[PDB]
């Protein structure tokens, strides 16, 4: 194992990098009651599900690689908190995403449309849909429906190839919750261009956009290769894997710092 | 006409030039220096949302009051950082507070030339107005309470006045000065009071009669801030040189000049602490130094502020000096 | 831990805590105005001390705080005012031949206000106010008296033009604030139709910049 | 400032009733509200407590779970709901308004009031009852169990004067402290344990009984009575 | 003209007071200082027994 053991120290450092920048702005937030308002808001909870991820994900992803023996419903529950908090950091940059279209399009009325108490019916509307989308395989979509010898098995080895079903993850990981807030965000930011004009401020929303993209494609067009009866080395496997939780640890570079409210108190 | 006036002003002079024989720097050049002093904030008050721009203690040295542009009048229990009032204003131009002695009055105003007494101890338990004052043509800059009757105020329209809460109407006008009045201070026997203007001059006031006694100069700009030393024979002024000087009421000539050459930027308050022996200056670059006021040298420096400091007091027993800024924050250091 | 008044004073300072909150959007939702420049005609057909007005236009609440009746000196109030939207500014247009030069006093004013450390990021309404009397009086007499380098024509929309380009002139920073220019009419409501068309860029910007994109 | 406590009268063990108080004069919703109630010949008796904004809601042992208290701020009337009543339960029910911060006078009003027909610190009195003449100081000493010294340094013991015929008035709320409208004759001094209110003159006004309490742990225990006679 | 009803004579009464030599009059500010030195909190830490903050 020469390679498994260089992915579950980097595992931890880039986790480290994501747990303490997200918690810094949870303090921010509440030591400045002057940020306690709107805009904020949305980088909050974008900030607790990051901090979701480095508690949970983080040992729970290293477990799954290690392959030990525990029960079929154990395993499967371990690898179903690894996608409600993932993906409740993806619908949180929906929200941002959103947010700042409201603020073109909306003009005058958005201070007054869009109230305090509508903030949290919607933040907990991404946040309730993302902890159900991580809790599909458990009723009923396991991986026991594609063979009948996988039911008689019982305490087998926690792989998350040999528990979770391949087909879920092209189909509705992938197709709906990773290419539909995908189209809509370039959607949006093209929008918001052509809205500014009538290189400082293009490579603003360039950027936000590249991350994303280069956090959640590379593996996601790896389980399409498996899905259509190829072959991926786990060199590249487990550099997916990685570049996926990337996301949390680059959330408050990309989000929090360029305001510069908050860049004066940080 | 002028030529009677002008040959007196070099007979203030001579007599002045003769009455200095030493400096206060020769008589205190053989004392030990106080130290670098290191004070920590202790509590940190998050309620206001605006720039703070007046800050008075009580008399007890626990309920503190605040005033912001937000139009909000907090009472703050500093022990354990609690709001024991919110008062709602009027008018959000506020750039004066103050606290009664007997602590059941506030006072506040600012660029609605009108003066408020608010009464904390009624019946029926909200914080509600007792005495409008409305006499003045320019802003107010600073009011101080003598007790629960009488109150003095200073505004913008070179002119001082003692009011009557009861009445309603001003007893006694200061009138002399040419410049816009910017600060007051209370003596500790409460007989006379000092006020600082803005034609680079203080004078001193007596309160019964109502005339002039004493006139001070030597700034080259405008004086922000005034405050008597405890004893009540001393004051210092506070003014946008970067230059902080202090007076004597007897000797009535400078005596120290509290500068230094990387300062730069103005003086918005001075206080001094419960001896004497430390003055507090807040500046315009986002600090607050600590001047030890026998000996010139800057034995301090409170640098918590983001924005610049506004107004700062010191409690009646010295136990702690709250500090006041444009960033919303009080913090009490210790 | 706490007795049992200590758990009541802080549960009493929790409760001003969501009245503070609650009144800092509810001020931060209105816009606030300031009118500066020697004035009286626009407020009367738009709806001692400081005076401010309220009024709404089109589900916005505005404030226009009238400084004018401070005869004190400016420079220590002014900063009280960094946290507002757009000063409000008025020209008269009529008093080029009225006399210190009249029209020139203005700009004096207008070169210190643009050059206020307090006033970079704020942007600044321009009215050019009594543009039917100077018609009149530019017929009469030409503009060459106040600016001896005046060229082009003397018709009325030459030296309309003429002056506007010198306010803009004194603009410094040009990058950061942008100077809207309004010719007053008092027969109809434009003007309070060019304010609220002024503000809604400045708010957009100011939405902007609290995320981060402009 | 008054308070109208509605309803009570006649009623069944098996029945359930509701009461009510109309408060007016003042601030209702910065007020914290108590009903205390007073047993017939006996001494006071605690029922409930709502703070400000209906946050914290506190009961007595012996009516916990029957007894429900809720208050209405734009209505500006204070509610108790009683669905089971025993034979025990049939007395003089008070309304207590109160508020809470520093140098605050809690318990200062009380209500008119309205008839129905473990580890707690206990209240007791020395005497039971000390006639006293005109003009003699006397000493009405109150004994508690628990020591009522906080660490912030201040001991919550009240003092209350019953009047015949009449509603509980507030005459020292802390030690070496008076209350609004109490004339300078009534002083009180504390220790660690026992307490003693120290009066001077005496009057027709003066004559009655006086009920000490403690306000340092729910729920709160009154004194047996000091009954004073002419 | 109003200046020569109010500032001349405003003037001479503050010439005509007495005035103490500045070696005895910044004496008094030096031993004031001295004579409560004990008893400022801001230049000698305290204790945190007594201390409230
Ligand atoms: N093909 C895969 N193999 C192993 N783990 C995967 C795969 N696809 C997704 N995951 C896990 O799911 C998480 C997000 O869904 C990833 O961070 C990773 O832990």
């Amino acid at each position: 194992s020469l390679a498994n053991v260089t992915y579950i120290t980097m595992e931890i450092f880039i986790g480290l990098c994501a747990i303490v920048g997200n918690v810094l702005v949870i303090c921010v937030v509440k030591l400045n009651p002057s940020l306690q308002t709107t805009t904020f808001y949305f980088i909050v909870s974008l900030a607790l599900a990051d901090i979701a991820v480095g508690v949970l994900v983080m040992p729970l992803a290293i477990v799954v690689s290690l392959g030990i023996t525990i029960h079929f419903y154990s395993c499967l529950f371990m690898t179903c908190l690894l996608l409600i908090f993932t993906h409740a950091s993806i619908m949180s940059l929906l929200a941002i995403a959103v947010d700042r279209y409201l603020r073109v399009k909306l003009t005058v009325r958005y201070k007054r449309v869009t109230t305090h108490r509508r903030i949290w019916l919607a933040l907990g509307l991404c946040w309730l849909v993302s902890f159900l989308v991580g809790l599909t395989p458990m009723f009923g979509w396991n991986m026991k429906l594609t063979s009948e010898y996988h039911r008689n098995v019982t305490f087998l080895s926690c792989q998350f190839v040999s528990v979770m079903r391949m087909d879920y993850m092209v189909y509705f990981s992938f197709l709906t919750w990773i290419f539909i807030p995908l189209v809509v965000m370039c959607a949006i930011y093209l929008d918001i261009f052509y809205i500014i004009r009538n290189f400082k401020t293009a490579k603003s929303l360039f950027l936000v956009l590249f991350l994303f993209a280069l956090s959640w494609l590379p593996l996601s067009i790896i389980n399409c290769i498996i899905y259509f009866n190829g072959e991926v080395p786990q060199l590249v496997l487990y550099m997916g894997i990685l570049l996926s939780h990337a996301n949390s640890m680059m959330n408050p570079i990309v989000y929090a710092y360029k305001i510069k409210k908050f860049k004066e108190t940080y | 006409l002028r030529q009677e006036a002008e040959q007196l002003k070099n007979q203030i002079r001579d007599a002045r030039k003769a009455c200095a024989d030493a400096t206060l720097s020769q008589i205190t050049n053989n004392i030990d220096p106080v130290g670098r002093i290191q004070m920590r904030t202790r509590r940190t008050l998050r309620g206001h949302l605006a720039k703070i721009y007046a800050m008075h203690w009580g008399t007890d040295s626990r309920l503190l009051v605040s005033a912001s542009q937000d139009g909000k009048l907090i009472i703050w229990d500093s022990y354990t950082t609690n709001k024991v009032h919110a008062i709602p204003l009027r008018s959000s131009w506020v750039m004066t507070c103050a606290y009664a002695p007997s602590g059941n009055y506030v006072a506040c105003g600012g660029l609605d030339n009108i003066c408020s007494i608010y009464n904390l101890k009624t019946r029926e338990g909200n914080v509600r107005v007792s005495r409008e004052l409305a006499g003045h043509t320019g802003y107010l800059s600073c009011c101080r309470f003598l007790d629960d009757n009488q109150i003095v105020t200073s505004s913008g329209d070179t002119t001082c006045a003692l009011w009557d809460i009861e009445t309603g109407q001003q007893t006694t006008t200061f009138t002399g000065h040419t410049g816009d009045v910017m600060s007051l201070s209370l003596a500790p026997d409460t007989r006379l009071f000092v006020s600082g203007a803005c034609d680079a001059s203080a004078k001193l006031w007596d309160v019964r009669e109502g005339m002039c006694r004493q006139t001070f100069t030597g700034h080259e700009s405008d004086i922000n801030a005034i405050c008597f030393f405890p004893n009540g024979n001393a004051f210092a002024t506070g003014s946008d040189d970067a230059t902080c000087r202090l007076f004597d009421l007897r000797a009535d000539q400078e005596l120290m000049t509290y500068s230094h050459d990387n300062i730069i930027c103005g003086i918005t308050s001075v206080s001094f602490s419960k001896s004497g022996r430390l003055l507090l200056a807040g500046y315009d670059d986002f600090n607050c130094n600590v001047w030890d006021a026998l000996k010139a040298d800057r034995a301090g420096v409170l640098a918590g502020h983001d924005n610049r400091v506004s107004c700062l007091g010191v409690t009646d027993d010295g136990m702690a000096v709250a500090t006041g800024s444009w960033d919303s924050f009080l913090k009490i250091w210790n | 831990t706490l007795s049992a008044e200590d758990k009541a004073a802080v549960e009493r300072s929790k409760m001003i805590d969501r009245n503070l909150r609650e009144d800092g959007e509810k001020a931060a939702r209105e816009v606030k105005l300031l009118l500066l420049g020697a004035k009286n005609t626009i407020v009367k057909q738009m709806k001692t001390g400081i005076v401010e007005t309220h009024f709404t236009f089109k589900d916005l609440h505005f404030k226009m705080f009238d400084v004018g009746a401070q005869r004190s000196e400016r420079k220590k109030w002014i900063h009280c005012f960094e946290g507002v939207t757009a000063i409000i500014f008025c020209v008269a247009l009529s008093d080029y031949d009225l006399v210190m030069n009249r029209m020139h006093a203005s700009m004096k004013l207008f070169d210190s206000i643009c050059n206020n450390k307090w006033f970079t990021d704020t942007s600044i309404i321009l009215f050019l106010n009594k543009k039917d009397l100077f018609e009149e009086k530019i017929k009469k007499s030409p503009l060459t008296i106040c600016y001896p380098e005046y060229a082009g024509s003397n018709t009325y929309e030459e030296a309309a033009a003429y002056i506007q380009c010198q306010f803009e002139d004194l603009n410094k920073r040009k990058d950061t604030k942008e100077i809207y220019t309004h010719f007053t009419c008092s027969t109809d409501t434009k003007n309070v139709q060019f304010v609220f068309d002024a503000v809604t860029d400045v708010i957009i910007k100011n939405n902007l910049k609290d995320c981060g994109l402009f | 400032v008054q308070l109208v406590e509605s309803g009570g009268g006649l009623v069944q063990p098996g029945g359930s009733r509701k009461l009510s108080c109309s408060a007016s004069g003042f601030a209702f919703s910065s007020f914290g509200m108590h009903w205390v109630r007073q047993a017939p010949e006996k001494g006071l008796e605690w029922v409930a407590y709502i703070s400000s904004g209906s946050g914290t809601i506190y009961y007595a042992d012996t009516v916990k779970g029957r007894f429900t208290i809720s208050r209405d701020d734009p209505k500006n009337t204070l509610f108790l709901q009683m669905t089971s009543l025993r034979s025990e339960d049939t007395a003089m029910y008070y309304c207590v308004r109160s508020i809470y911060y520093y140098g605050s006078s809690p318990f200062d009003f009380w209500g008119q009031g309205t008839t129905l027909t473990g580890s707690d610190i206990v209240m007791t009195q020395a005497t039971s009852s000390v006639p006293v003449t005109p003009g003699e100081s006397v000493s009405i000493s109150c004994r508690s169990s628990k020591s009522l010294l906080h660490s912030n340094g201040n001991t919550y013991l009240y003092w209350f004067l019953q009047r015949p015929g009449q509603s509980p008035q507030l005459l020292i709320y802390r030690m070496s402290n008076l209350a609004s409208g109490v004339p300078d004759r009534f002083s009180g001094s504390g220790s660690g344990t026992a307490f003693t209110l120290t009066i001077s003159r005496l009057e027709a006004e003066d004559v009655g009984v006086y009920y000490c309490m403690q306000h340092l742990e729910y729920p709160l225990t009154f004194g047996a009575g000091t009954k004073l006679e002419l | 003209i109003a200046q020569a009803r109010k500032l001349v004579e405003q003037l001479k009464m503050e010439a005509n007071i007495d005035r103490i030599k500045v070696s005895k009059a910044a004496a008094d500010l030096m031993a004031y200082c001295e004579a409560h030195a004990k008893e400022d909190p801001l230049l000698t830490p305290v204790p945190a027994s007594e201390n409230p903050f």
